[PDB]
């Protein structure tokens, strides 16, 4: 009876509406106010300035 | 795979240059739990008193439930930066028979 | 007081209204008996209707009685030969159906207990069976005198 | 720190299985009900043997108006004394005793029997509570997941708990070999060959 | 819709469909609106006289 | 009509096949009595068997009657001490269980009502439950004033 | 066997406790009768209380028996007037409620069967009604040609 | 906490098989038929050996009009003492006794025998119910699934259950060697050498 | 492969957001069996009384026959939604010899 | 003689008339009133309205 | 719960093989016929040995007109007493006996032999039925599939069943070593050396 582990290599794949059994493990569920980029991974969204 | 029993035990996050974020784990029909983290490691002199903290390291927290009855949410509301690289989970695995 | 029956000796001839107190589920379960004669439910060619507009609820006939001191019986009886509510698969459960099933079971038990009491009881003054001072008949002649003696055999 | 309660035992069983702790008992929405069922079943299995805390001695039993012996809903075993009743030997069957020697369901007088009862979770003592908790947890984990090494670890825990429970019972009750069957009142002084030598 | 024997227990409602029936098939009634309704959501009802 | 009990008088010796019409739940819920001689269910040396491949379903004795006009009784008694359903947590609730529970309750109520009717039942024209052409007996010799007179006492 | 009642003829004045074996759902469903007088339930001024701690359970009277050979009856009656469980929408159904309903129905049916048997049953020896060595009482003066006769009417 | 019921036994068998519990037994839409047949078969197999709770002593048997002994439907074994009846040797055959020595199916007189009956589920005692349940679950799982780890766990549980059931039986029925053949009425006092030396 | 003996043991289904469906398994020249499922899990409080149920989990049933003599039918007639993702069986595999 | 198992990955390959020994085990035998889609798998067909 | 019947045995064999139960036995469309054949074959194999319930002692055999001894179609073995018949020893051959010392097929007088008969399924007692069922199931499963681990499991169950059957037989028949060959009428008291000392 093994206790064994893995990992999620990337977090830059976004939101999906498919049932959980047909998705990739990479695809997320809900993403709000994030800016997923391949340079820095997942980061908070940039701010908005006033003019 | 969908049938074999995969019970989650611990959840880990790897970050970099992150000041603050929080985790909100809710098992099946039970109370919600929180696990805030804010960079300031007591005893370490890398961040003196009076300057913002931007750390680099790994974080671990137990989930203790079954894979089909969990909500794991990464939450943050501070005005300080937060960026995350990857995550890794660890759980218990059973196969009631052998695999063709 | 009996749960679900009421025997009325008419005060005078010509009346058509009689009141009752017990609750029920469907009006088709109310039976009206007069002079050991069963009367149908409905309107027109029928003999009686049920009026639930007022309180307490009452039943009304379509014709007055011929003479006074006439025996009129009203007693409830739930559906014995068929369950009132059947459960179907693939729907949403509702508490109303469960409540209806419980009500039907309770009402049937009440009615049967009332029948037994109106039949043979046990007096609480001596503990022996009592008959509440009524008349017995249709008893076969005692081949052995172990049976109660009939007046035909006596006289 | 009071004695173990039902909620604490249920939470401990769930924790041993590997699930998060539950908050309360009434109106829950988890496996706590299955844990309760397993706890009750294991409690019955343990209590059916007959130990010191759940055995009544010298108890008298009464017949009904039909010359029959009727037992309660929670009576597990009854023993009669052969040396006290030579021409009648009885064996339990359902809830009525059966006189297997005379092949009759009816007796002639009240009997003096030793009766064992299944107790509720409230009346159980501490060591029995602990042993029941551990054993029920192991059995439920086996029934739900189906491991082997987990069963090994739970077997180690169960062996330790059983040894502790047995030692507690044998220290509390003070069994002896000199006295013989306990239905006879103690004439034994158990005088010590150890100290009084001076 | 129209109702029969109103004001008492055990009332029946007569429903008039916009189109003529195909009696061979079997028709049902399902509660629709997710709030403030007499019939609960998803409750099915089968006819007693078609 | 008799809901769940059929009593017959055997026409001729050697007859073995008898019929019944009431519904049932399990084949073990049918009891057959032959003048106080209870018979056990099963096949082989078991002295009666059930047959269900023909409408109406019929039972068959395993040995013909010794003499004619021997009373044979068929009665259905559902479980009275043990419920047919016992809900356990973690299962998938299906309408079959609820329907079976409803059916068991209805059958128990029907059997109890039929037993009460088989007993002494009300004489509607008079009121005391009439024995309906039966010899009430097994009453001990009179002890007090109002006690009835038996055969062994009056003779 | 009697299902849910026990009748005791006392044997010594001054006794207080009597044992009983049957099951129950709530303590307020137990009734105690002393010499044909129903006894209320409670403590202190109330004359009896239930001890559910010793096996078999027994009922204790607050006042000793005045005279020996005084009949005491312990009988269980479930609530025949209201259901013990009420279903409301939005409540998570649990097996406890369903088991409670089933137990209530079964216990009511058992008690009804017990009452029917304790009354005038049918003697299986000859398939005839029997009083089981009782005294028929409270029968009015008979008139018709087939009633029973009474000691008063004969004397 | 009453004794184990048939539905609880079926639920336990299914749980040990590894499936989900089933609400009832009548009109089930699951494995209820398989669980029921397994439990019945194991009950019959256990009962056909003869223990203290299903054996009658010195019961009289009566012949029919043709001097032929017919047994009931649920009679498992019939024993006749050799010493009492020196000119007759009987063995059970189907539902009739067979005079082996004389090669006849007829007899000359009624007999006094001790028979073993097979009992229904309702009339069994608690330890018998427990052992029957565990053995039935083991057999059903071994025949249906045939895996390795489940077989190992069921083996361990069955061994423990057999030990407990045998211990309960022996302590309930107090077998002895001095008394010899039990058909003799007890002449023994079993005067214990451990008490009365003071 | 066609020659080796393959005896089916269990048939399992994996669904998501389904309400009611039934399966009809018929072995060779024997009685047809049914195994319904309507989502209402007794004891769980996720679905109160009076609301439709849409579940997520696995359903398992025994087949107990030979692979070349089985009909498996997934049947549904309710007006409530029903969708499936995948299924997986399990059984015995026997080889009378070794594979070249 | 071991109890060993496999799985059916998808159920959206429709109906085939080939003999059972030459098909892809994914392919079904009889399909009625289903709408196999790659975004949610197998599901009951959409209803038909009236105008 | 009556004794095991033919349909129950067939269903048990099929279930042990691991295939769905059948409804009846007449006009079926499955392997039930093969299960019946295996049951009959194993029954013959077991009964041909000669046990307590299928052996007739002191039986007298009659000859036909041509001075020969003929045996029925279901006779398995015959034994003659060497001490009783000094000049003639017989050995079974097909359905006739052969006087192997005199090399003749003919005799001069009727014999008194011990006869063993193969019985139908109806007349078999319970323990024999159980042993036959288990053995037939194992043999049929091996013949149909050809496993090894299943054979191990069925061997374990068969060993347990054989132990139970042998214990039942030796408890029923009450064999002895003092009495010698049983063809002599019992003169033995087997007077108990243990009890009667008080």
């Amino acid at each position: 009876m093994p206790l064994i582990s893995s990992s999620i290599p990337n977090l830059i794949n976004g939101v999906s509406q498919q049932p959980a059994a047909l998705r990739l493990a990479s695809q997320a569920e809900e993403v709000i106010n994030c800016m997923p980029s391949p340079v820095e991974g997942l980061k908070k969204r940039p701010p908005m300035q006033h003019i | 795979l969908a049938n074999p029993r995969l019970q989650l035990r611990t959840w880990s996050i790897v970050f970099d240059e992150t000041s603050n974020f929080s985790m909100k784990i809710t098992p099946g029909q039970r109370d919600e739990l929180t696990y805030p983290f804010n960079g300031y490691k007591i005893g370490s002199g890398q961040f003196p008193i009076g300057t913002p903290s931007l750390a680099t390291g790994r974080f671990r927290v137990p989930v203790m439930a079954q894979n089909i009855e969990t909500k794991i949410v990464l939450f943050s509301d501070s005005p300080l930066p937060c960026r995350v690289q990857s995550a890794e989970w660890e759980g218990w695995y059973q196969e009631r028979a052998r695999r063709l | 007081m009996a749960f679900a029956q009421r025997i009325i000796t008419s005060n005078s001839a010509g009346d058509q209204e009689f009141t009752f107190t017990f609750d029920y589920i469907k009006e088709e379960h109310i039976k009206v008996f007069v002079n050991f004669v069963e009367k149908a439910q409905g309107t027109g060619s029928n003999e009686f209707q049920v009026i639930t507009n007022t309180t307490p609820k009452k039943i009304s006939l379509n014709t007055g009685l011929s003479a006074d001191n006439t025996r009129v019986e009203i007693r409830r009886v739930s559906s014995l030969s068929t369950p009132l509510v059947d459960f179907a698969d693939g729907s949403t459960l509702t508490a109303a159906d469960l409540d209806t099933a419980e009500k039907q079971s309770l009402f049937i038990d009440q009615e049967l207990d009332d029948a037994l009491k109106q039949g043979i009881s046990i007096d609480t003054s001596t503990g022996v069976p009592t008959l509440n001072s009524q008349r017995l008949s249709n008893v076969s002649d005692p081949v052995n005198a172990q049976d109660a003696v009939t007046k035909a055999y006596l006289e | 720190a009071a004695r173990t309660s039902f909620l604490d035992a249920v939470n401990r069983v769930l924790q041993m299985l590997g699930e998060a702790p539950v908050n309360s008992l009434q109106g829950q929405f988890g496996l706590a009900k299955q844990a309760e069922v397993a706890l009750n079943d294991v409690s019955r299995t343990i209590q059916t043997e007959g130990w010191s805390f759940n055995t009544d001695l010298e108890k008298k039993l009464e017949r009904n108006s039909s010359n029959e012996i009727e037992l309660s809903s929670n009576v597990s075993r009854v023993v009669v004394d052969n040396l006290e009743y030579p021409d009648i030997d009885v064996v339990q069957r359902g809830d009525k005793l059966y006189d297997r020697k005379n092949n009759r369901y009816t007796f002639d007088e009240d009997l003096i029997v030793d009766m064992t009862t299944i107790l509720e979770w409230d009346l159980l003592p501490e060591h029995a509570r602990q042993y029941i908790t551990i054993k029920a947890g192991r059995q439920l984990q086996e029934a739900i997941i189906g491991s082997a090494e987990l069963t090994k670890l739970n077997l180690t825990q169960e062996v330790e708990a059983r040894s502790a429970f047995l030692e507690e019972e044998t220290t509390k009750s003070e069994h002896s070999m000199l006295r013989g069957h306990l239905n006879r009142t103690s004439p034994v002084n158990t005088y010590i060959p150890s100290r009084t030598l001076e | 819709t129209s109702l029969i024997n109103s004001g008492a227990l055990g009332v029946q409602t007569v429903i008039t469909l916009p189109y003529p029936m195909s009696g061979t098939g079997t028709m049902a009634v399902v509660g629709r609106f997710a709030s403030n309704n007499t019939i609960a959501h998803g409750q099915v009802i089968k006819a007693t006289a078609e």
